[PDB]
RNA sequence: UGUUUUUUUCUGUCUCGUGCC
C-alpha cells in the first residue's frame, strides 16, 4: 500500500562534477539511485516526487569525494499482512493462480481456493468455473485478495495471497 | 506480529501519509508528463510502466477535486489513517461486505452509519 | 498398465482425450463440426468435397469411436470410410475435428445447463427490462459459435446480474437486427421525453445515466458480436508502416519495418503468408507494429443511422440524439476494441497455422528415408564409410566404416592432411592406408567450407584412382551434408554405442547411419531430438505444440507406410525402439512389448505373436495389424492383417491357378511364386473380390483389394524416398 | 593454390653478543 514519507540518503560526488551544475548533478544522481530499489526497513520505493533540501557537503580527508546527506520526499510501497487490495490475474495454472500487485506478484494455490472453483484444462484458456458455470474467473480480471504473508527476496518483494474470505471476486 | 488487521505497524510507518489509488495515479502521470519533456533525460523504467498500468485500472475517479472531497468527508471521523486507504479504494457496496473484508470495522461503528458512508462513496464515483 | 494393457490402443485414447469415444448420435455432430471447422479462412479439404468430405470424416470418427481406430489406422485400413488417399493429413485432421466437435458439444451443454439454472433462479425470485431465461436455449444450441456463444453468455451473465444466493432508447434485439440487416427497422425511443426527463426518474442529475446502460446492453449482446464478427476478420487491409523508432530498430527485418510505406495488406497476406504474421507479431512485441485495416471510415457510419429517430422536433430530436449517444457509447465500450481483438486473434491463428504448415512440410521433406544402399535397392546392405572430418588441416578426421545392418564395423583417424603447408602426398598416403585397412561399400564424406569440400574431393579422387572403395574396384564416395550426422553423433544413441571415443568417430557413425536407415535414426530419437532441427523461422512465433504434433503425426504416418521390422528391434540396438510411432502402438505399448520380448525371449513368429503370447490386446492387435512386420506366417511381414489373411491367400491361389486346400503355409506356389514376381493379375478381378468380401467378411474390398495384392506380392514395402545426392546449391 | 607454442611473488622460527650516532 502506497505511502508518502520523508527519507534520507547520502551520495558521494566525484570532483569532476564541480561547477555551475553542482546541484543539478546531485539531483540527477539522487534520481537514478533511489528509484525502483527496495529495502527491508521501509519497503519498495516507487519514485521520488520532490527534494526537501541539500545538506552541507563535507569533504572527506585525503579524498576528493564529498558526501551530501540529502533528504528527499519520495513515495514508498510497503504492503503488510492482513491488508486487502484489488489486483489483476496474470495467469491461471493448476498449481495455482498468478496475480500482480503493482510492483509485486503474489500467488494463491488451489487449497486456498474453495472446492466450488474447479479446473478447466479442456478449454484452451485456463479458467476456473463452478458446476452451474455462472461465475467465471480468468486472466485480465480485477480480482481481490488478502495479503496473509510477506517476503523480501534480496530487495525483491514477493507476498502470498489467499481466497478464503467471502466477497473476493468480481465487484 | 505485523498485521494490519489488528492495527499494528512499526514506529516509522505509524507516522506515514496515506495515498489513494487515484492520487498515486495522478502523481505518476504528472511525473511522466514532466519527464517526457526536457530531452536528453533518462527514460522511465519498467517499474514505472507497470505501476502506471496497474493504478490506471483502479481509478475510481479522475477529478482531483473528487479526491479532495472524499478525503475531507472521511478525515472528519475518528478512524485511523489505515482505514482511509482501503475503504476509499475498494468502495464496497454494502456495510456487511466492508465489515467482512476489514475486521476492524466489526463493532467500531453502527450499521447505518457505515452504510451511508459507503453509499456516499459509491455516488462520488464517476 | 492402462496405457499398455488397455482395451483400446494408445493412439486412439490419446486422440480422443476430451471426447472419450464417439456415440452413434454424436458421430454425426462431430462430423458436422469437423466439416464446418475444416477450412473456413483458407481452402483445405475442398480431394474430398463438402458432403463427401463430411461423410468421410463422420465415417472415420465412427470407426475411431467403435474399433478404437487411429489416424493411420483409419486412413489406410478405412480408405473407403474416409477420403481414399485424398491427403496425408486425413486421420489427424479427422481426429482434431472430432475432438473439436466433442468440446463444442460439451461447452454447449454446460451453457444450456447454466442458462436453465439461471432462468429457474430468476423465476423463483421474481415470481414471488426483466430477467427472462430464454437465451440459455440459444446458447446451448449455438455449438458452432464458440467465441460468439461465450460473449453472449458473458453478456447475459452481466445483464441478469449473475448473483447466486444459493424504457431507454431502442431495445437490444431490435437494434441488433437492424444492424445485422443493414436497415434500421427499429428507431430510438420515439416519445416526447428527452434525456432531461429520463435523468430524473437515476439519482445522478446527469444525462449520461442511460448511455452507460445502453452501452453495457449493446456490448453484452450475442447479436452484436455476430454482426461484427467476420465483418473485419474476413477482410482487413493491414497497413504496415514503421514508426519513428521502428524504422531504425527493425531495419527492414520485420513485417512492420520492411515496407516504409507499403500498406493495405489484406487478410490474405497475413493468414495465407505466415511470414507476414510472424513479422508483425515480432515487431508488435517490443518496438511497434503497423496493423490497421483502415476500412471502418465506411462501416461505422451505416450503423449510426440505424437505431436513431428520424424526426427532430424535441421528442423526435431528443430520441435521435439519445440513440446516437447510446450507440457511440456502445461502440466505444465494445465496438472498436472487440473488432481489433478479433482481428488480432485471427492474425495470430493464421500465423500459427502457417508456421505449423511450414514445419509439417519440412518434416515431410526431411523425414523420408532415402538411404544409399548397394545398387539403390555380397551381404545384407552396404558398408557405409562415414567420413566426418573436423578441419582437414592436419587434424584427425573421423572415418568410420559401418555396415549396412545398422551397426558400425570399424573406424580410423587421418591426422595427416594437406598441418603441413606443402604436403600433397601425406594425405594421399593416409587415405590409401585407410582404404586398404578395410573394405567399405560406400564413402560418406561431410563438408563445412571450401577446404572441407576440397579435402573430400581429393579423398574421392584418391579412392577412385587407386580403387580404394573396395580394394578391388572403384567406389564412389557419396556426398553427405553434415546436418544429421553431427546431431546424431552427440545423441544418446551415439554416447551409448561409443563412450570412450572422440566426437569425430561419433559424427562419422551418425553420418553413416543417416545414409543407411533414416527411419531407424528417426524412430530411435526422443520426440526433444526432433525439436532440435528448425523447420522455419516462422514456427518460433507460433506455438510449438502444433508443430510437435504435426511432426509426430508425420512420423507415425511414415512408420505405418514403411512398416516396422519385428526382428530388427530385438537384438540390434541401431534398429531398436521403433514401436513408438506405430498406428495404434503407442510409446508405452511399444516399450512394454519390447520389455516382454527381451524377458521372455519371444521372436517375431508371425502377425499373431502379440495376440497368441498374451502381450497385446485385441484392439491393439487390430489397430496395429497393418504396421507390425516380422522376418518370416507368409503374410506376417506385410500389411495383411489376420482378418484379410484368408482373402489374400484365396486371391493368390486364384492368380496362380493353384489348388485350394487350407492355404496358409502348405501351398507355396500361390504364395512363394506370387511373392517372387507377378504371376497372374487378370485372374483376380476387383468386382469378384468385392462381392466375395461383401457376401462373406462384412466389408467391401474395392479399395483394400489393391493393398492386399501389393502385400501378397511385396512384403515389407518401404515408404521412404530414394537416395538424394547433394546438388550444387544443396551441397553448398 | 598454404603460414605450429602463453605458466609466474615468493619468505623461515626464538635467543644472545658486538659496534656506531
Amino acid at each position: 500500500m502506497f505511502y508518502h514519507i520523508s527519507l534520507e540518503h547520502e551520495i558521494l560526488l566525484h570532483p569532476r562534477y564541480f561547477g555551475p551544475n553542482l546541484l543539478n548533478t546531485v539531483k540527477q544522481k539522487l534520481f537514478t539511485e533511489v528509484e525502483g530499489t527496495c529495502t527491508g526497513k521501509y519497503g519498495f520505493v516507487i519514485a521520488v516526487t520532490t527534494i526537501d533540501n541539500i545538506g552541507a557537503g563535507v569533504i572527506q580527508p585525503g579524498r576528493g569525494f564529498v558526501l551530501y546527506p540529502v533528504k528527499y520526499k519520495a513515495i514508498v510501497f510497503r504492503p503488510f499482512k492482513g491488508e486487502v487490495v484489488d489486483a489483476v490475474v496474470t495467469q491461471v495454472n493448476k498449481v495455482g493462480l498468478f496475480t500482480e500487485i503493482g510492483p509485486m506478484s503474489c500467488f494463491i494455490s488451489r487449497h486456498s481456493i474453495p472446492s466450488e472453483m474447479e479446473f478447466d484444462p479442456n478449454s484452451n484458456p485456463p479458467c476456473y468455473k463452478t458446476m452451474d458455470e455462472d461465475i467465471v474467473i480468468q486472466q485480465d480480471d480485477e480480482i481481490r485478495l488478502k495479503i496473509v504473508g510477506t517476503r523480501v527476496d534480496k530487495n525483491d518483494i514477493f507476498a502470498i495471497g489467499s481466497l478464503m474470505d467471502d466477497y473476493l471476486g468480481l465487484v | 506480529e505485523e498485521d494490519a488487521s489488528q492495527l499494528i505497524f512499526p514506529k516509522e510507518f505509524e507516522t506515514a501519509e496515506t495515498l489513494l489509488n487515484s492520487e498515486v495515479h495522478m502523481l505518476l502521470e504528472h511525473r511522466k508528463q514532466q519527464n517526457e519533456s526536457a530531452e536528453d533525460e533518462q527514460e522511465l523504467s519498467e517499474v514505472f510502466m507497470k505501476t502506471l498500468n496497474y493504478t490506471a485500472r483502479f481509478s475510481r475517479f479522475k477529478n482531483r477535486e473528487t479526491i479532495a472531497s472524499v478525503r475531507s468527508l472521511l478525515l472528519q471521523k475518528k478512524l485511523h489513517k489505515f482505514e482511509l486507504a482501503c475503504l476509499a479504494n475498494l468502495c464496497p457496496e454494502t456495510a456487511e461486505e466492508s465489515k467482512a473484508l476489514i475486521p476492524s470495522l466489526e463493532g467500531r461503528f453502527e450499521d447505518e452509519e457505515l452504510q451511508q458512508i459507503l453509499d456516499d462513496i459509491q455516488t462520488k464515483r464517476s | 498398465n492402462e496405457i499398455r494393457a488397455t482395451d483400446l490402443p494408445e493412439r486412439f485414447q490419446l486422440r480422443s482425450i476430451p471426447v472419450k469415444g464417439a456415440e452413434d448420435d454424436e458421430l454425426e455432430e462431430e462430423a458436422d463440426w469437423i466439416y464446418r471447422n475444416a477450412f473456413a479462412t483458407p481452402t483445405i479439404s475442398l480431394s474430398r468435397k463438402g458432403p463427401s468430405t463430411i461423410q468421410k470424416i463422420k465415417e472415420a470418427l465412427g470407426f475411431m469411436r467403435n474399433q478404437h481406430f487411429e489416424v493411420p489406422f483409419i486412413a489406410f485400413y478405412r480408405k473407403e470410410y474416409v477420403e481414399p488417399e485424398l491427403h496425408i493429413n486425413d486421420l489427424w485432421r479427422v481426429w482434431q475435428w472430432d475432438e473439436k466437435w466433442t468440446q463444442l458439444r460439451i461447452r454447449k451443454e454446460n451453457l444450456t445447463r447454466l442458462f436453465e439454472k439461471m432462468q429457474a433462479y430468476q423465476y423463483e425470485q421474481i415470481s414471488a427490462i426483466r430477467a427472462l431465461d430464454t437465451t440459455d436455449m440459444e446458447r446451448l444450441k449455438d455449438v458452432q459459435s464458440m467465441d460468439e456463444l461465450k460473449d453472449v453468455y458473458n453478456h447475459f451473465l452481466l445483464y441478469y446480474g449473475r448473483d447466486i444466493p444459493k424504457k431507454f432508447g431502442l431495445t437490444p434485439e431490435q437494434f441488433g437486427e437492424n444492424l445485422r440487416d443493414s436497415y434500421q427497422r427499429h428507431e430510438t425511443e420515439q416519445f416526447p421525453a428527452e434525456p432531461l426527463e429520463l435523468a430524473k426518474d437515476t439519482p445522478e442529475a446527469v444525462l449520461e445515466g442511460a448511455r452507460y446502460m445502453v452501452a453495457l446492453q449493446i456490448a453484452r449482446e450475442p447479436l452484436v458480436r455476430q454482426v461484427l464478427r467476420q465483418t473485419f476478420q474476413e477482410r482487413a487491409k493491414l497497413n504496415i508502416t514503421p514508426t519513428k523508432k521502428g524504422r531504425k530498430d527493425v531495419d527492414e527485418a520485420h513485417y512492420a519495418y520492411s515496407f516504409k510505406y507499403l500498406k493495405n495488406k489484406p487478410v490474405k497476406e497475413l493468414r495465407d503468408d505466415q511470414f507476414l504474421k510472424i513479422c508483425l507479431a515480432e515487431d508488435e512485441g517490443l518496438l511497434t507494429t503497423d496493423i490497421s485495416i483502415d476500412l471502418k471510415g465506411t462501416y461505422f457510419e451505416e450503423i449510426k443511422q440505424f437505431y436513431y429517430r428520424d424526426e427532430f422536433s424535441h421528442q423526435v430530436q431528443e430520441w435521435n440524439r439519445q440513440r446516437t449517444m447510446a450507440i457511440e457509447r456502445a461502440l466505444q465500450q465494445f465496438l472498436y476494441v472487440q473488432m481489433a481483438k478479433e482481428l488480432k486473434n485471427k492474425l495470430l491463428a493464421e500465423a500459427k497455422e502457417y508456421v505449423i504448415k511450414a514445419c509439417s512440410r519440412k518434416l515431410y521433406n526431411w523425414l523420408r528415408v532415402a538411404p544409399y544402399r548397394p545398387d539403390q535397392q555380397q551381404g545384407k546392405g552396404i558398408r557405409v564409410l562415414g567420413i566426418a572430418f573436423s578441419s582437414a588441416r592436419d587434424h584427425p578426421v573421423f572415418c568410420a566404416l559401418v555396415n549396412g545392418e545398422g551397426e558400425v564395423t570399424d573406424f580410423l583417424r587421418l591426422p595427416h592432411f594437406t598441418e603441413e603447408r606443402e604436403k600433397k602426398a601425406q594425405d594421399i598416403e593416409t587415405l590409401k592406408k585407410f582404404l586398404l585397412n578395410k573394405k567399405p561399400h560406400v564413402v560418406t564424406v561431410a563438408g563445412e567450407n571450401r577446404d572441407a569440400q576440397m579435402l573430400i574431393e581429393d579423398v574421392k579422387r584418391i579412392v577412385h584412382e587407386l580403387d580404394q572403395g573396395q580394394q578391388l574396384s572403384s567406389i564412389g564416395v557419396e556426398l553427405v551434408d553434415n546436418e544429421l550426422a553431427i546431431l546424431y553423433m552427440n545423441s544418446k544413441k551415439s554416447e551409448a554405442e561409443f563412450r570412450d571415443y572422440p566426437p569425430v568417430l561419433r559424427q562419422a557413425v551418425s553420418l553413416a547411419r543417416r545414409i543407411q536407415d533414416p527411419l531407424i535414426e528417426f524412430a530411435q530419437v526422443c520426440s526433444e531430438d526432433i525439436l532440435c532441427l528448425k523447420f522455419h523461422p516462422l514456427q518460433e512465433h507460433v506455438v510449438k505444440e502444433e508443430l510437435l504434433n504435426a511432426l509426430y503425426c508425420e512420423f507415425i504416418n511414415r512408420v505405418n507406410e514403411v512398416g516396422v521390422d519385428v526382428n530388427r528391434a530385438i537384438a540390434h540396438p541401431y534398429s531398436q525402439a521403433l514401436i513408438q510411432y506405430v498406428c495404434g502402438l503407442g510409446p508405452r505399448k511399444g516399450t512394454h512389448l519390447l520389455k516382454i520380448l527381451k524377458q521372455n525371449n519371444t521372436r517375431l513368429e508371425s502377425r499373431t505373436q502379440l495376440v497368441t503370447m498374451c502381450h497385446m490386446g485385441p484392439k491393439v492387435f487390430m489397430n496395429c495389424a497393418g504396421f507390425l512386420k516380422i522376418d518370416t506366417e507368409v503374410l506376417d511381414g506385410s500389411r495383411v492383417h489376420p482378418e484379410t489373411y484368408e482373402w489374400a491367400r484365396k486371391m493368390a491361389v486364384d492368380a496362380l491357378e493353384y489348388d485350394e486346400s487350407a492355404e496358409d503355409a502348405n501351398p507355396a506356389g500361390a504364395l512363394e511364386e506370387i511373392l517372387e514376381n507377378p504371376e497372374r493379375l487378370k485372374d483376380l478381378d476387383l468386382d469378384a473380390f468385392a462381392e466375395e468380401l461383401e457376401r462373406q467378411g462384412y466389408g467391401d474390398k474395392h479399395i483394400t483389394l489393391y493393398d492386399i495384392r501389393a502385400e501378397l506380392s511385396c512384403r515389407y514395402k518401404d515408404l521412404r524416398t530414394a537416395y538424394r545426392s547433394p546438388n550444387t546449391e544443396e551441397i553448398f
